[PDB]
RNA sequence: CUCCGGGGAGGCGGCAAAUAUCCUUUGAUCCGGAGAUGUCUGAAUGGGGGAACCCACCUACUUUAAGGUAGGUAUUGCAACAUGAAUACAUAGUGUUGCAAGGCGAACGAGGGGAAGUGAAACAUCUCAGUACCCUUAGGAAAAGAAAUCAAUUGAGAUUCC
RNA sequence: UUUAGUUGCUGGGUAUAGACCCGAAACCAGGCGAUCUAUCCAUGAGCAGGUUGAAGGUUGGGUAACACUAACUGGAGGACCGAACCCACUGUCGUUGAAAAGCCAGGGGAUGACUUGUGGAUAGGGGUGAAAGGCUAAUCAAGCCUGGUGAUAGCUGGUUCU
RNA sequence: UUCUAACUCUGUCCCGUGAUCCGGGACGAGGACCGUGUCUGGUGGGUAGUUUGACUGGGGCGGUCUCCUCCUAAAGAGUAA
């Protein structure tokens, strides 16, 4: 899947970068636990337009 | 109560085995069905669905919440 | 010598009776056929 | 059994004669329409069961003894209300009320499955034939239907049937 | 280069249909049968009378002590003889029978791998079988019933006035 | 080599619940294996549909089955075992 990260991941990236992962990785680990969101156009717009400042605010 | 995909409605279909001598015998094609647990955040719970890999791809493309709402609209207990 | 018919009313009713026929769809089809033919007695 | 309308001298259904008691011009029997009553089994639905049987519970009235009268008590689906775990919020679960469904029956329709005898002068591809049969489910019909269709002088113009 | 067709009506022939009529052993589909019989499950019942004397036990002889040894008890057994009961080895009779498997005279088992009542389970290429292809309602190398079905038959029979 | 988050448990505890089914929750042991769908090679009398020639001094066994030459063949042609 194409996903947008919600946090730091060692080999993927961090804090809003769009990166393609294997479908099982996104479906079973990241998305259910909130570490990323599927990179739909609506999801990307909703993430970047508003919420991103607080997402950056949480350092740890 | 059957081998039916909850997302797509896929179910076994009939066909033929065709040998090299062209003998034909009845067979069925079965869907790639399995059970899968999906996290539903709006309801804070796992939902267990019997679905195909194509249904999983549909859920990947459309989001779990939209698919669950559509099944409820069709009248399924999810 | 012992012959094939050894009567028992309870067994007769439990095997061929009205409720036994009604218990399955094939028995209900039997009852439908006998009603269509017009039998005076439907079951044993 | 009651009412309304017709009809006008016989009548008390048939096998099935006789008999008695009788009814009827104060209009019978009979004919048409509308009402009243309508035991038990059967989807049978209060529980059960070897169909026409066995055993019950709850309300209201009634009786004094060991009963009566009327009503309610199935399951599933939907809606509302109430209640309510693991578990905090919830959800699952539970209950009440209201509404709906189930069963039967000719053929025709739509859909899910689907043979072999036979023919090929043998037989396996093929045929028989999507026939027989099984299953689900409508309507007075059903299905189809308004071109991502045909045609090939650039023309036709939705389905269905002959 | 042949120069009368065509449409009706009647008749002869051919083709597709059951195709002149009657007749298979079979094959397929859906139902009905374990009240007979096979095995199993649950709960009940039955076995006159008479023999034999296992293990074990007690007492007594005998030894330096064991050993060894006698008598009395005891009541085992797919134990023995033999009625009921369950079987079916021989012979006569019966064979349009008294009887679609028997009678009579003898015969085997008879406390056991025993016999038996009631009620259940297993269903047809399936069941069950101390195994005979046995049994599965007087039917079994694939039960019965109804459908495909008027199966097919290069075979046999029959085919009506002058 | 390690891990957990898909997935497995005919393991323990809790709840629905008066319940050795089932569902949900918490653990534990496993774990990207096992297992399932589509495709594909192998095996496959377990099961099923069928085939397994004719002549012939009966049938079987043996022999033969197409072509050329001579005789049988009766002075045209043809003529069987
Ligand atoms: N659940 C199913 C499991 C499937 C499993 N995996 C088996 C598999 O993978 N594929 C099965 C094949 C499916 C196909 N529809 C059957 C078919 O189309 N047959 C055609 C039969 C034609 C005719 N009627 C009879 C005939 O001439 N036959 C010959 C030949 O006799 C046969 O030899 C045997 N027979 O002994 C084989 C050689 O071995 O060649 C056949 N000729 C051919 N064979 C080829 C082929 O198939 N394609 C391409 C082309 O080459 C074909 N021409």
């Amino acid at each position: 899947m194409d996903v947008i990260l919600l946090q730091r991941i060692k080999n993927l990236g961090k804090l809003g970068d769009k990166v393609s992962v294997k479908a099982g990785y996104g479906r079973n680990f990241l998305i259910p636990q909130g570490k990323a969101v599927a990179a739909t156009e609506a999801n990307t717009a909703a993430f970047e337009a508003r919420r991103a400042e607080l997402e950056k605010q949480e350092a740890e | 109560m059957s081998k039916v995909c909850q997302v797509t409605g896929k179910r076994p279909v009939v066909g033929n085995n065709v040998s090299h001598a062209n003998n034909k015998t009845k067979r069925r094609f079965e869907p790639n069905l399995h059970h899968h647990r999906f996290w539903l955040e709006s309801e804070k719970r796992f939902v267990r669905l019997r679905l195909t890999t194509k249904g999983m791809r549909i859920i990947d493309k459309l989001g779990i919440e939209k698919v669950v709402a559509d099944l409820r609209a069709q009248g399924q207990k999810i | 010598m012992k012959r094939t018919f050894q009567p028992s009313e309870l067994k007769r009713k439990r095997v061929h009776g009205f409720r036994a026929r009604m218990a399955t769809k094939a028995g209900r089809q039997v009852l439908a056929r006998r009603r269509a033919k017009g039998r005076h007695s439907l079951t044993v």
